[PDB]
C-alpha cells in the first residue's frame, strides 16, 4: 500500500563533487606512500 | 515420363565402368590394391618439397614394382 | 625496488569507492527535474 | 597412496579446483557419515562426493 | 564424474579413452541435437527479432515499445514467413507457430 | 530516452560536436604512445644490446621508433651501443615528449568545438539543417593523405632531406640505418627488399595525387550515389571500417611472416626463421666453409658470432609461449648472461650423435639422441623405464665447442642430461634466472603479440563491417518493421 | 614467362573468360524476357 | 549561426550538397580500375606466396 | 534498360530466389559441395599422409575426407595450373589442392550465402538481424580453416572435411593445444549450450501455453495464422517461470533477441581463442600449480592429471599424425603409465 | 530447349548424382 | 589472498541472486 | 551386456512415457488440456506478486 | 546560445542493471582465475 | 603458491569499473522524472 509517505531525493551540487573528488586523491596522494611503505 | 527411362540407364551405366575399367585410378591417381610398397621396402612415399613435386611424385610411383 | 605486494589495490579502492560515491550521487542530482 | 587435493584452499584456482569422488577403496557401498569410522576417516574416503550427488 | 570445471575434463577425456564414445552413434546425434538447438535458438530467435512492428522511436530503444500484455501480434509472420519462404523454398517455413515452436522443443 | 549503448548517437548529426570527439580520442591516442614509449624506455637497460636485444627486453613500442630511425637518447646510449651520439633533438624521450605535447594541444582544441557546436560553416543554404559534403569532403583529405605519402616516400624514406629507414642483412647480424635508393622493378615487389618499399610510397604519392585531384573536381554520379546511400554518414564508416579491416590483417601477415619492414633485430625472428631451420643451415655453412678453411675445429666454432647462434633457440621464436604468461622475454628463463658452445654428443666411440630438436608444437619433448641415419642409438627414459639405449648405459661424451667454456667433457647420468634436456631447446645458454625473477618457463615476444592484438581486432571489425553496413542500407527500415 | 608467371596469366584469362561468358548468358536471359 | 574566419573561408568550398552528375555519369571508368586493381592485387598474392616467380624475384630473404 | 532490364529479371519470382548474390553464390557454392563429394569418393590422400582415407579403398563413409596438402608442400595455394600443377589435373588431386578447391570456393560461396541473406531483405523490409546472426559461422568457418592453418607451417594444420576427419582434429588440439582449458573456449561451450537449453525451453514454454483455438485434441491445424493476437499467453508464462526459477522474460522481443544474442557471441568469443591458437599462444599451465608441483611429486590436481593425459596424446598420436615431421619413438620413452 | 528456371537446378545437381551411384555400388563389388 | 578474491566474488553472485529474485519490478499487466 | 543396455534405453523411455501420460491424463481431467481458454485465462486473475 | 537542441536522457531500467552486474562478475569469476595465474 | 603478483587488480579493476559503469547509469534512470 503505502510507499512512505517520508522520503528525499539526495542532492549533491556540481562543486561538492569536486571537494570530494579533490579531497579523495589529496588523502590517497598522502597516503598511498606509506600504503606501498 | 519420357527420356526418363533413358538418360538414367544409359549415365548410371558410365559410373559402373570407370570403376570397373578403373579409369578412376589414372584419372584421380589413386592407388590401385595391390600398389603401395614397391619392391618390399615398408615405408611412406612421402612426397616432401615444392617446385618437386610433380617430379618427385614420379620416383614414387615410378617404382611401382 | 621491493614494496608490498597488495599495497596498490589500497590506492585504487581508496580512490575510485570514495570517488564513485561522490559521481553516483552527483549524477543522480544532474537528472533532478 | 596418491591423496589428491581437488579443495580450494590448497593452491587451486576454480579451474583446477573440484570435489574428489569417493575411493575404490570404498566401491560402491553405501558410506553415510555414521558408518565411517572417524569424521576425518569420512572425508578422506571421499565422503562429501557421495553425500551431495545423493 | 568428478565434479568441477577441470574435474569434467578429465573425466571426458578418460572416458573416451575406454568407451570410444565419439565413434558411437547415439552420441554422434546428441552432437546433432545441440548443435540443431543453438541454430534454430538463432534462427527463431533472428526471425522473429527481424520483423517488429515499430511502436518506438528509432532515438528511443527498440525493445521498450512492447508492453507487456500487448494482445497485438509483436511480430509479423506474413513478413517473416516470405523471408524463410524466399531464402529456401518457399515450402518448409512452417506456416504454424504452434507447428514450429513444437518442433523447436523437441529437436533438442 | 536512450540505451545505454546507443548513447553515442546523438553525434549523428551535430558535425561539430563529432570533430569534438574524434580529436578527444586522437590527443587520447597520442598521450598513449606517448606515454608508453617513457614507460617502455624507462625499465629499459641499453646495457648489453649485443646479448640481449630490445625484442627479448619485452619492449614495445620502442622498436617502431627505431624502425624509421629514431635511436640513442639523452642518456648516451645508442641503439647498436657503440654510444657515439650527435642524437639531436629527436630520440626517445623526443619523440615520446613530442606526442605527448600533442596529446594536449589536441586535448585542448577539442574542448572548443566541443564548447561551440554550431557553425556558420556546417549548414547549407538550401536546407537550415546540419550537412556536410561526403563526395568533396573525401577528394580533400585523400588529396592531403597521398600528398603526405608522396613526402614520407620521397624526402624521408630515400634520405633525400632526412635519415633513412632500417635495413639489415638477412642474417640480422648487421645493424644499420641508411637512406633506401628506391627500387621499383619486378623485384621492387620482393617484401624482403626495402627498394620496393620506398618506391611504393612514391608511386602510392601520385596515384593518391590523382585521385585525390579527381573527387574534388567532380561529384558522383545519380544512380551510383542512390545506391550506397551517401550523405548518411554512417555509410561512410561501414566502408571505411573495410578498408581498416582489411589492413589489419595485412600487417598481422607482414609481422606474423617475415618482411622487411620489420627486421629481425628490433622483433624478434619470425616462427618460421626456426622451422626451416633457417640459422642452422646458414650457422654450419659459415663453420663448414671455416673448416673447408681449415682451423682448430674449436677455432671455427670459436669465432662465430654469439649473436648470430642466438638467434638460434626456442625460447626464442614467439609461436612457443602461453596467453596469460605476461611479461618480457627475460622472465621465462632469465637473463642471456653468455653463450656455452656447440654441444656435441659422440657415442663414447667418437660417433657423432645429434640432438632431434623441438618442433614449436610440444611443450615438453621427447630428448632422443640420433645419428646421420636418423636412428636412434641413445635415448631418455620416462621416469621408470627398461633400459634400452639410455645414454648412461650406451655413453655419452659432450665437449663443447665454442662460448664460453671448450674441451671440457662431461660423462655422467647427472651432468649430461643436465644439458641433454636443455639440448633439445636450440644452443645452450647461462641465464642468470634470479635478478628478474624467472620462472624457467617460456614467453611469446612482441612480434607475437603485436599480431594477435590486430588478429583480433581485424577479425571483430570483420563483425563490425557488417552491422554498419546492415544499417547503412537499411537505415529507413532499420527503426522497425512497417505493418504488412 | 614463368611457367608460374605464364600459368598465372592462363588462369587469369580463362577467369575472365568465364565471368564474362557468365554475365553474357545472364545479360541475354535477362534480355530474352520483357515482362 | 557563429561565422568565424576559418568558417567564413572554407564554407564556399562544401556548399554544393546537392548536385549529383547526372545519370551514370561516369561509372564505367571506375569499373576498369576496379576490375584492375583486383587482377592487380592478385598478383601481389601470386608473388608472395610464391606462386608466382617472376625471373629474378626471389621470396627468399635477399 | 540494359543494366535495368537484367536487374528485375534477378529479382523477379521463381521457384528460388537468385539474387545479384545468387551469381557469386551458386557457382561458387556448387562447387564447394559438388567438389567435395568428388574428392570425397575417388581422389586419395596418400602422398599427402601417406595413409589413405578416401572412398574409393575400403574406407568406410566416416573416415572418408579431403585430407590437405602436407606441410613440406607449404602455404602455396595450389592453383589448377600452378607453378606445381603445372596445369596436370592428377597431381592436383593427389597434392590435395583439392582441399583449397574446397576452402576457397566454399569461403567465397559461404559469403555469397551472407550476401544473400541481405539482398533479401531490402527488397522485402525485414531487418536484417539473420544475416548478422550468420556472422558467427563465418567468422567460426574463417577463423577455424583460415587464419588458423596460416598460423601455422603449412595447410596441412586444418580440418579435413570428414566426419572422423574432423576428430582427429579434434583430440589435435587436446593433446597439443590443451584446448578444453582455454577459456575464450569456455564461452563457447556457454553459448552453444546456452543457445540449445534456451532453445527447448522457448519452445516448450509457448508449446505449453495455447488459447485453444480448435475443438480437437492436438492442436496444431488449431492455429490460424489471420491477423491473430498472440498464439500464447505471454501472462501466463511469465507468472510461470516467476515462481518456479524465479525470473522470467516480460518482453517477446527482448526474449528472442535474446536467443539470437547467446549463440552468435557464444562462437565469436570462441572464434577469437582459435585465432589467439594460430599463434600458439594457448592457454596452458598455470605457472602458480606447476612451480608448486616443482615443490614436491605428491600434490596433485585434476589440472596435473590432465597434463599427464595432454603428453600421452602427443607422443603416441605423433608418429602416424604427422609423418612429414618423420618422427620415431622408442618404445621406452613414450609416457607410459606404471611409470 | 529450357531456358533457365528451374530444369537448371536439378539437370545441373542430380545427374552427377546418378553418375557417382555408379562409383559407389561397382566400388562395392571390388576387393 | 588468492582463494579469499574467488569465494569474494562468488559472494556477490549469491548476493545478487537472492536480490534480483526478489527485488525485481512486477512487470504489471497494460 | 546387451540385455542390459536394451532394456534399459526402453525403461528409460518409459519413465518419459510415465511423465508424458500422466500430465495428459490429469490434465485431461483436469479439463484444460485442451490448451489455455482464451475467455478467462486462470493466471488472469490472480493476486499479482 | 542554443545549448544543441539534440541531446537525450540515457535509460538502463532495473533489469539490465542486473544482467551486467551478473555479467561482469561472471568474466571476471571466469577471467581472475588466470589473472593470478 | 606463487601468482602473477599484479594479478589481482587486474580483477578488482575489470570487477569494479564495468560494475560500477553499471550503476552510475541506472541510478540516473532512478532519478528520472
Ligand atoms: C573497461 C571496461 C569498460 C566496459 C564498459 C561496458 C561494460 C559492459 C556493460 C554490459 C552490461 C550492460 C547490459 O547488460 O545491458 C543489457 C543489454 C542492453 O539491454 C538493453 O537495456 C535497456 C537499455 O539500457 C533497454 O531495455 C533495451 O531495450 C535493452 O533491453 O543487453 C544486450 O544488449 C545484450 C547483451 C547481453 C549480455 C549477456 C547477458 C546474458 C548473460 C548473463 C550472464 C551469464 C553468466 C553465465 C554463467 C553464470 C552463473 C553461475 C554463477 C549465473 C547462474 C545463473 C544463470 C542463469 C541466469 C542468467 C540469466 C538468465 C536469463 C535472465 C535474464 C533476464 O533478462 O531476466 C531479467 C532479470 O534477470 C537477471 O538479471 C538474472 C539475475 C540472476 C537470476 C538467477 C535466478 C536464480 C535461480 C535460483 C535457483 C532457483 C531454484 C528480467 O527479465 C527481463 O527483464 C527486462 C529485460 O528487457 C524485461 O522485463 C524483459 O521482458 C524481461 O522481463
Ligand atoms: C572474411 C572474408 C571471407 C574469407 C574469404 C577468404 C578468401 C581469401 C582467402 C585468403 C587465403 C589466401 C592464402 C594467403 C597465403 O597463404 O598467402 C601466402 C602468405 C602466407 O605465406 C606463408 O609464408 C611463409 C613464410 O615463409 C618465409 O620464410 C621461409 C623460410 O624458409 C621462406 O623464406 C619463404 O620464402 C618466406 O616467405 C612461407 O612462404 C609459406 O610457404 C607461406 O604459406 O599469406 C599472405 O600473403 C596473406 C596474408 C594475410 C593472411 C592473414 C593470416 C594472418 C594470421
Ligand atoms: C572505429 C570503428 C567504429 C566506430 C566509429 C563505431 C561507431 C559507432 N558504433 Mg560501432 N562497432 C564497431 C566499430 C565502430 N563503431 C565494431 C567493430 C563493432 C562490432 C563489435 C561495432 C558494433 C556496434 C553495434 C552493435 C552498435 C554500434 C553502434 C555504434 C554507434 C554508437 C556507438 C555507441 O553508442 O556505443 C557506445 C558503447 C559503449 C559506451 C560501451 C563501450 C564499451 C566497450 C565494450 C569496451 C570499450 C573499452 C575500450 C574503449 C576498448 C578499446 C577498444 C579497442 C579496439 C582499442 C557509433 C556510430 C551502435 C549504433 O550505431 O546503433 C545506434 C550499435 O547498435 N556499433
Ligand atoms: C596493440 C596493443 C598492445 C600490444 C600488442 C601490447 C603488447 C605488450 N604490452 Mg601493452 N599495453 C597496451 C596495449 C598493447 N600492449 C595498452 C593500451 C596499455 C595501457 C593499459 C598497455 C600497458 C602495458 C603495460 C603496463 C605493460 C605492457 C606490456 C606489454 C608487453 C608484454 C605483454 C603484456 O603485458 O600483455 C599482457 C597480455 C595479456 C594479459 C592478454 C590478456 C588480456 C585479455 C585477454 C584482454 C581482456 C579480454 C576481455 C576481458 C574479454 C571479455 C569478454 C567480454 C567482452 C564478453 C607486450 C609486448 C608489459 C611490458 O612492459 O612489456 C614486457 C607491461 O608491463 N603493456
Ligand atoms: C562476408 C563478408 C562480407 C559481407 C557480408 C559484406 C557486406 C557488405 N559490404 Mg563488404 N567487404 C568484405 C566482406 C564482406 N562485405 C571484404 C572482405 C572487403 C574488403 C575490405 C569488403 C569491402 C567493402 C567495401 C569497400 C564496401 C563494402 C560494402 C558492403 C555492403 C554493401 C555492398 C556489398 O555487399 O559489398 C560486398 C561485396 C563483396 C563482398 C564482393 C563479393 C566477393 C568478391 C566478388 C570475391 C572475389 C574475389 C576474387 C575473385 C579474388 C579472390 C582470390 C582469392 C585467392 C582470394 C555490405 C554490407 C560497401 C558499403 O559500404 O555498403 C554501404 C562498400 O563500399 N565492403
Ligand atoms: C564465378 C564464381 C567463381 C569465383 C569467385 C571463383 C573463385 C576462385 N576460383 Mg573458381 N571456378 C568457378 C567459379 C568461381 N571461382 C567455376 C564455375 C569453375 C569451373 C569448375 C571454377 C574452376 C576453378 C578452378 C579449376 C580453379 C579455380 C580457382 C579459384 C580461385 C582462384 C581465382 C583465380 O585464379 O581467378 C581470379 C580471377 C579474377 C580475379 C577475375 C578463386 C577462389 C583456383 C583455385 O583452386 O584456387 C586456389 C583453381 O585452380 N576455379
Ligand atoms: C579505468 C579503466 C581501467 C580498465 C582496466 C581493466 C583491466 C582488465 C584487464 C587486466 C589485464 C591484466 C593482465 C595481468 C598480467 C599483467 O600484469 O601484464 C602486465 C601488463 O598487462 C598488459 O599489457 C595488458 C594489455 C595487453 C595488451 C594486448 C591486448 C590484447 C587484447 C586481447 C584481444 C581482445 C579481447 C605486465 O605484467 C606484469 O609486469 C611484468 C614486469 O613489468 C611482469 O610480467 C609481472 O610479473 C607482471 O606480469
Ligand atoms: C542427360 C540427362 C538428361 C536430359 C538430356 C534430360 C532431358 C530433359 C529435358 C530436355 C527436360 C525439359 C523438357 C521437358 O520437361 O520435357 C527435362 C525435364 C525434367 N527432367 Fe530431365 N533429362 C536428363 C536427366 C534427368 C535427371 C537425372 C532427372 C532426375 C530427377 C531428370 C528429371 C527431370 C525433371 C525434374 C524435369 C523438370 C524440369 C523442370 O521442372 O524445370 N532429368 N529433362
Ligand atoms: C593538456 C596539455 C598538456 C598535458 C598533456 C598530458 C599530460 C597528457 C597526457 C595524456 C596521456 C598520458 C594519456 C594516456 C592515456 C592512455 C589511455 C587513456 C589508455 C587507455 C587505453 C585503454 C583503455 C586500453 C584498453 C585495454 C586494456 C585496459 C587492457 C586490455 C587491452 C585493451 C587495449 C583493450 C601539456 C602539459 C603538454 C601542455 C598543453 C596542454
Ligand atoms: C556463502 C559462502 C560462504 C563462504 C564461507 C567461507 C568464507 C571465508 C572467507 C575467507 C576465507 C579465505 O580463506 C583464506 O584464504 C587465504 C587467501 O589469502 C589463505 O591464505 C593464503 O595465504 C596465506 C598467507 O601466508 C597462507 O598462510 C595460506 O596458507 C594461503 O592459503 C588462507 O589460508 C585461508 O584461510
Ligand atoms: C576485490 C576485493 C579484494 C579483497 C582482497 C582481500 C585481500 C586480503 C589480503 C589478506 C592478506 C593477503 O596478503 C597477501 O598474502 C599473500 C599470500 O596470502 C602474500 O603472498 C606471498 O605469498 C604467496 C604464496 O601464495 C606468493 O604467491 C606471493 O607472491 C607472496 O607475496 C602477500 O605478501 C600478501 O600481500
Ligand atoms: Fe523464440
Amino acid at each position: 500500500m503505502e510507499p512512505n509517505p517520508n522520503r528525499q531525493p539526495v542532492e549533491l551540487n556540481r562543486t561538492s563533487l569536486y571537494l570530494g573528488l579533490l579531497l579523495i586523491l589529496v588523502l590517497a596522494l598522502l597516503f598511498s606512500s606509506y600504503f606501498f611503505n | 515420363w519420357v527420356i526418363h527411362s533413358i538418360t538414367i540407364p544409359a549415365l548410371f551405366i558410365a559410373g559402373w565402368l570407370f570403376v570397373s575399367t578403373g579409369l578412376a585410378y589414372d584419372v584421380f591417381g589413386t592407388p590401385r590394391p595391390d600398389s603401395y610398397y614397391a619392391q618390399e621396402q615398408r615405408s611412406i612415399p612421402l612426397v616432401t618439397d615444392r617446385f618437386e613435386a610433380k617430379q618427385q611424385v614420379e620416383t614414387f610411383l615410378e617404382q611401382l614394382k | 625496488m621491493e614494496v608490498n605486494q597488495l599495497g596498490l589495490i589500497a590506492t585504487a579502492l581508496f580512490v575510485l569507492v570514495p570517488s564513485v560515491f561522490l559521481i553516483i550521487l552527483y549524477v543522480q542530482t544532474e537528472s533532478q527535474q | 597412496r596418491e591423496p589428491v587435493s581437488g579443495s580450494l584452499l590448497y593452491g587451486n584456482n576454480i579451474i583446477t579446483g573440484a570435489v574428489v569422488p569417493s575411493s575404490n577403496a570404498i566401491g560402491l557401498h553405501f558410506y553415510p557419515i555414521w558408518e565411517a569410522a572417524s569424521l576425518d576417516e569420512w572425508l578422506y574416503n571421499g565422503g562429501p562426493y557421495q553425500l551431495i550427488i545423493f | 564424474m568428478p565434479l568441477g570445471i577441470s574435474g569434467t575434463f578429465n573425466f571426458m577425456i578418460v572416458f573416451q579413452a575406454e568407451h570410444n564414445i565419439l565413434m558411437h552413434p547415439f552420441h554422434q546425434l546428441g552432437v546433432a541435437g545441440v548443435f540443431g538447438g543453438a541454430l534454430f535458438c538463432a534462427m527463431h530467435g533472428s526471425l522473429v527479432t527481424s520483423s517488429l512492428i515499430r511502436e518506438t522511436t528509432e532515438t528511443e530503444s527498440a525493445n521498450y515499445g512492447y508492453k507487456f500484455g500487448q494482445e497485438e501480434e509483436t511480430y509479423n509472420i506474413v513478413a517473416a514467413h516470405g523471408y524463410f519462404g524466399r531464402l529456401i523454398f518457399q515450402y518448409a517455413s512452417f506456416n504454424n507457430s504452434r507447428s514450429l515452436h513444437f518442433f523447436l522443443a523437441a529437436w533438442p | 530516452g536512450l540505451p545505454w549503448y546507443r548513447v553515442h548517437t546523438v553525434l549523428i548529426n551535430d558535425p561539430g560536436r563529432l570533430i569534438a570527439a574524434h580529436l578527444m580520442h586522437t590527443a587520447l591516442v597520442a598521450g598513449w604512445a606517448g606515454s608508453m614509449a617513457l614507460y617502455e624506455l624507462a625499465t629499459f637497460d641499453p646495457s648489453d644490446p649485443v646479448l640481449n636485444p630490445m625484442w627479448r627486453q619485452g619492449m614495445f613500442v620502442l622498436p617502431f621508433m627505431a624502425r624509421l630511425g629514431v635511436t640513442g637518447s639523452w642518456s648516451g646510449w645508442s641503439i647498436t651501443g657503440e654510444t657515439g651520439i650527435d642524437p639531436g633533438f629527436w630520440s626517445f624521450e623526443g619523440v615520446a615528449l613530442a606526442h605527448i605535447v600533442l596529446s594536449g594541444l589536441l586535448f585542448l582544441a577539442a574542448c572548443w568545438h566541443w564548447v561551440y557546436w554550431d557553425l556558420e560553416l556546417f549548414r547549407d543554404p538550401r536546407t537550415g539543417e546540419p550537412a556536410l559534403d561526403l563526395p568533396k569532403m573525401f577528394g580533400i583529405h585523400l588529396f592531403l593523405a597521398g600528398l603526405l605519402c608522396f613526402g614520407f616516400g620521397a624526402f624521408h624514406l630515400t634520405g633525400l632531406f632526412g635519415p633513412g629507414m632500417w635495413v639489415s642483412d638477412p642474417y640480422g647480424l648487421t645493424g644499420s640505418v641508411q637512406p633506401v635508393a628506391p627500387e621499383w622493378g619486378p623485384d621492387g615487389f620482393n617484401p624482403y627488399n626495402p627498394g620496393g618499399v620506398v618506391a611504393h610510397h612514391i608511386a602510392a604519392g601520385i596515384v593518391g595525387i590523382i585521385a585525390g585531384l579527381f573527387h574534388i573536381l567532380v561529384r558522383p554520379p545519380q544512380r551510383l550515389y542512390k545506391a550506397l546511400r551517401m550523405g548518411n554518414i554512417e555509410t561512410v564508416l561501414s566502408s571505411s571500417i573495410a578498408a581498416v579491416f582489411f589492413a589489419a590483417f595485412v600487417v598481422a601477415g607482414t609481422m606474423w611472416y617475415g618482411s622487411a619492414t620489420t627486421p629481425i633485430e628490433l622483433f624478434g625472428p619470425t616462427r618460421y626463421q626456426w622451422d626451416s631451420s633457417y640459422f642452422q643451415q646458414e650457422i654450419n655453412r659459415r663453420v663448414q666453409a671455416s673448416l673447408a678453411s681449415g682451423a682448430t675445429l674449436e677455432e671455427a666454432w670459436s669465432a662465430i658470432p654469439e649473436k648470430l647462434a642466438f638467434y638460434d633457440y626456442i625460447g626464442n621464436n614467439p609461436a612457443k609461449g602461453g596467453l596469460f604468461r605476461t611479461g618480457p622475454m627475460n622472465k621465462g628463463d632469465g637473463i642471456a648472461q653468455a653463450w656455452k658452445g656447440h654441444a656435441v654428443f659422440r657415442n663414447k666411440e667418437g660417433e657423432e650423435l645429434f640432438v632431434r630438436r623441438m618442433p614449436a608444437f610440444f611443450e615438453s619433448f621427447p630428448v632422443i639422441l640420433t645419428d646421420k641415419n636418423g636412428v636412434v642409438k641413445a635415448d631418455i627414459p620416462f621416469r621408470r623405464a627398461e633400459s634400452k639405449y639410455s645414454f648412461e648405459q650406451q655413453g655419452v661424451t659432450v665437449s663443447f665447442y665454442g662460448g664460453e667454456l671448450n674441451g671440457q667433457t662431461f660423462t655422467d647420468p647427472p651432468t649430461v642430461k643436465s644439458y641433454a634436456r636443455k639440448a633439445i631447446f636450440g644452443e645452450i645458454f647461462e641465464f642468470d634466472t634470479e635478478t628478474l625473477n624467472s620462472d624457467g618457463i617460456f614467453r611469446t615476444s612482441p612480434r607475437g603479440w603485436f599480431t594477435f592484438a590486430h588478429a583480433v581486432f581485424a577479425l571483430l571489425f570483420f563483425f563490425g563491417h557488417i552491422w554498419h553496413g546492415a544499417r547503412t542500407l537499411f537505415r529507413d527500415v532499420f527503426s522497425g518493421i512497417d505493418p504488412e | 614467362i614463368t611457367p608460374s608467371l605464364k600459368g598465372f596469366f592462363i588462369g587469369l584469362l580463362s577467369g575472365a573468360v568465364v565471368l564474362g561468358l557468365t554475365f553474357a548468358v545472364l545479360i541475354a536471359i535477362s534480355q530474352i524476357d520483357k515482362v | 549561426a557563429r561565422r568565424t574566419w576559418l568558417g567564413d573561408i572554407l564554407r564556399p568550398l562544401n556548399s554544393e550538397y546537392g548536385k549529383v552528375a547526372p545519370g551514370w555519369g561516369t561509372t564505367p571508368l571506375m569499373a576498369v580500375f576496379m576490375g584492375l586493381f583486383l587482377v592487380f592485387l592478385l598478383i601481389i598474392l601470386e608473388i608472395y606466396n610464391s606462386t608466382l616467380i617472376l625471373d629474378g624475384v626471389n621470396v627468399s630473404w635477399k | 534498360g540494359w543494366f535495368d532490364i537484367l536487374d528485375d529479371w534477378l529479382k523477379r519470382d521463381r521457384f528460388v530466389f537468385v539474387g545479384w548474390s545468387g551469381i557469386l553464390l551458386f557457382p561458387c557454392a556448387y562447387l564447394a559441395l559438388g567438389g567435395w563429394l568428388t574428392g570425397t569418393t575417388f581422389v586419395t590422400s596418400w602422398y599427402t599422409h601417406g595413409l589413405a582415407s578416401s572412398y574409393l579403398e575400403g574406407c568406410n563413409f566416416l573416415t572418408v575426407a579431403v585430407s590437405t596438402p602436407a606441410n613440406s608442400m607449404g602455404h602455396s595455394l595450389l592453383l589448377l595450373w600452378g607453378p606445381e600443377a603445372q596445369g596436370d589435373f592428377t597431381r592436383w588431386c593427389q597434392l590435395g589442392g583439392l582441399w583449397t578447391f574446397i576452402a576457397l570456393h566454399g569461403a567465397f560461396g559461404l559469403i555469397g550465402f551472407m550476401l544473400r541473406q541481405f539482398e533479401i531483405a531490402r527488397l522485402v523490409g525485414v531487418r536484417p538481424y539473420n544475416a548478422i546472426a550468420f556472422s558467427a559461422p563465418i567468422a567460426v568457418f574463417v577463423s577455424v580453416f583460415l587464419i588458423y592453418p596460416l598460423g601455422q607451417s603449412s595447410w596441412f594444420f586444418a580440418p579435413s572435411f570428414g566426419v572422423a576427419a574432423i576428430f582427429r582434429f579434434l583430440l589435435f588440439f587436446q593433446g597439443f593445444h590443451n584446448w578444453t582449458l582455454n577459456p575464450f573456449h569456455m564461452m563457447g561451450v556457454a553459448g552453444v549450450l546456452g543457445g540449445a537449453l534456451l532453445c527447448a525451453i522457448h519452445g516448450a514454454t509457448v508449446e505449453n501455453t495455447l488459447f485453444q483455438d480448435g475443438e480437437g485434441a492436438s492442436t496444431f491445424r488449431a492455429f490460424n495464422p489471420t491477423q491473430a493476437e498472440e498464439t500464447y499467453s505471454m501472462v501466463t508464462a511469465n507468472r510461470f517461470w516467476s515462481q518456479i526459477f524465479g525470473i522470467a522474460f516480460s518482453n517477446k522481443r527482448w526474449l528472442h533477441f535474446f536467443m539470437l544474442f547467446v549463440p552468435v557471441t557464444g562462437l565469436w568469443m570462441s572464434a577469437i581463442g582459435v585465432v589467439g591458437l594460430a599463434l600458439n599462444l594457448r592457454s596452458y599451465d598455470f605457472i602458480s600449480q606447476e612451480i608448486r608441483a616443482a615443490e614436491d611429486p605428491e600434490f596433485e590436481t585434476f589440472y596435473t592429471k590432465n597434463l599427464l593425459l595432454n603428453e600421452g596424446i602427443r607422443a603416441w598420436m605423433a608418429p602416424q599424425d604427422q609423418p612429414h615431421e618423420n618422427f620415431v619413438f622408442p618404445e621406452e620413452v613414450l609416457p607410459r603409465g606404471n611409470a | 530447349p529450357i531456358f533457365t528456371v528451374r530444369w537448371v537446378a536439378v539437370h545441373t545437381l542430380a545427374v552427377p548424382t546418378i553418375f557417382f551411384l555408379g562409383a559407389i555400388a561397382a566400388m562395392q563389388f571390388i576387393q | 589472498m588468492e582463494t579469499i578474491t574467488y569465494v569474494f566474488i562468488f559472494a556477490c553472485i549469491i548476493a545478487l541472486f537472492f536480490f534480483a529474485i526478489f527485488f525485481r519490478e512486477p512487470p504489471r499487466i497494460t | 551386456s546387451w540385455l542390459a543396455t536394451s532394456h534399459f534405453v526402453l525403461a528409460f523411455f518409459f519413465l518419459v512415457g510415465h511423465l508424458w501420460h500422466a500430465g495428459r491424463a490429469r490434465a485431461a481431467a483436469a479439463g484444460f488440456e485442451k490448451g489455455i481458454d482464451r475467455e478467462s485465462e486462470p493466471v488472469l486473475s490472480m493476486p499479482s506478486l
